[PDB]
């Protein structure tokens, strides 16, 4: 089956505070497993996931001081990026990378990631041919041109195709209890009067992971017409996630409208009626 | 550029009085990361909240969330209060057991 | 697995 294995990395420059924020957390598809908090009493990379408590001291100091290279690389990118733009200093900016890799189910590289944003917004990316570079802006033009000349995605493709893709491999292994279950929705209707002519249907969908979810509602089977509040999908704090749906319909009318609901770990999807 | 948080405050299992829960407040879609977040008991603050790592979506912007465990009664009003650049002043969003 | 050391600055 398809699984990923991705880090999502901040750093946050703090004048007159000290050195940026930076961290860096990892997860396996929908699950985070690892962390690196620079504001820690102890700064290292550590396990937020059970499966993860087993790895030997090698594991954990090649992490961390992998990490703390990269977090000395922000700082300079921080500093560098000011400049490069004209802004004013002292004030607060924020850096981001994400990278990481997709297999589908023939084991396979469907995509890897070395992408970055400044202050929120796109900087520069490895295409998914793994040998170019997109610039977002003229800025970031003097940086492709410089990783171009450097051969970095040569080296961050030899990264993404063996490391990632071998790491991920037995990470799956060491969390298959875990990782590899689909844990279908709980799915039910709830009904919240409204005025004196309307009401609320409200479709819930909870306790599933994968977190990926397909909620919906439809008038006698077309799709609808009028508003419905679907909230984003949320995390119930337990590993599990939460959704729903809702429309505000004619009193009376209630019974011309079902929800639907499709999972990964629904062998038939859900057909909702109040 | 800056993005205001999305607030969702709800409980990890179904309300039911007496029966010791997680309250959860989640913020999501919001940028930069510098973000107040707070859990309230009848207007008050609670002490002992933990949140998630923070982490991102496709879109750059990031997401938290705050629990804390607690056993809700009939009485006892929750809400969780929110302060970001976004927001001219702290945005409250009780918990609702429906919501 | 975290991404090896940085080669290039910004």
């Amino acid at each position: 089956g398809p699984h990923s294995l991705r880090y999502f990395v901040t750093a946050v420059s703090r004048p007159g505070l000290g050195e940026p924020r930076f961290i860096a957390v990892g997860y396996v598809d929908d699950t985070q497993f690892v962390r690196f908090d620079s504001d820690a009493d102890n700064p290292r990379f550590e396990p937020r996931a059970p499966w993860m408590e087993q790895e030997g001291p090698e594991y954990w100091e090649e992490q961390t001081q992998r990490a703390k290279s990269d977090e000395q690389w922000f700082r300079v990118s921080l500093r560098t990026a000011q400049r490069y733009y004209n802004q004013s200093k002292g004030g607060s900016h924020t850096f981001q990378r994400m990278f990481g890799c997709d297999v589908g189910s023939d084991w396979r590289l469907l995509r890897g990631y070395h992408q970055f944003a400044y202050d929120g917004r796109d900087y520069i990316a490895l295409n998914e041919d793994l040998k170019t570079w997109t610039a977002a802006d003229t800025a970031a033009l003097i940086t492709r041109r410089k990783w171009e000349q450097a051969g970095d995605a040569e080296y961050y493709r030899a990264y993404l195709e063996g490391e990632c893709v071998e790491w991920l491999r037995r990470y799956l292994e060491l969390g298959n209890e875990t990782l590899l279950r689909t844990d279908s929705p709980k799915a039910h209707v709830t009904y919240h009067p409204r005025s004196q002519v309307d009401v609320t249907l409200r479709c819930w969908a909870l306790g599933f992971y994968p977190a990926d979810i397909t909620l919906t509602w439809q008038l006698n089977g077309e799709d609808l017409t009028q508003d419905m509040e679907l909230v984003e999908t949320r995390p119930a704090g337990d590993g599990t996630f939460q959704k729903w749906a809702a429309v505000v319909v004619p009193l009376g009318k209630e019974q011309n409208y079902t929800c639907h609901v499709h999972h990964k770990g629904l062998p038939e999807p859900l057909t909702l009626r109040w | 550029i800056q993005r205001t948080p999305k607030i969702q405050v709800y409980s990890r299992h179904p309300a039911e009085n007496g029966k010791s829960n997680f309250l959860n407040c989640y913020v999501s879609g919001f940028h930069p990361s510098d973000i107040e977040v707070d859990l309230l008991k009848n207007g008050e603050r609670i002490e002992k909240v933990e949140h998630s790592d923070l982490s991102f979506s496709k879109d750059w912007s990031f997401y938290l969330l705050y629990y804390t465990e607690f056993t809700p009664t009939e009485k006892d009003e929750y809400a969780c209060r929110v302060n970001h650049v976004t927001l001219s002043q702290p945005k409250i969003v009780k918990w609702d057991r429906d919501m | 697995f975290y991404a090896p050391e940085p080669i290039t600055s910004l």
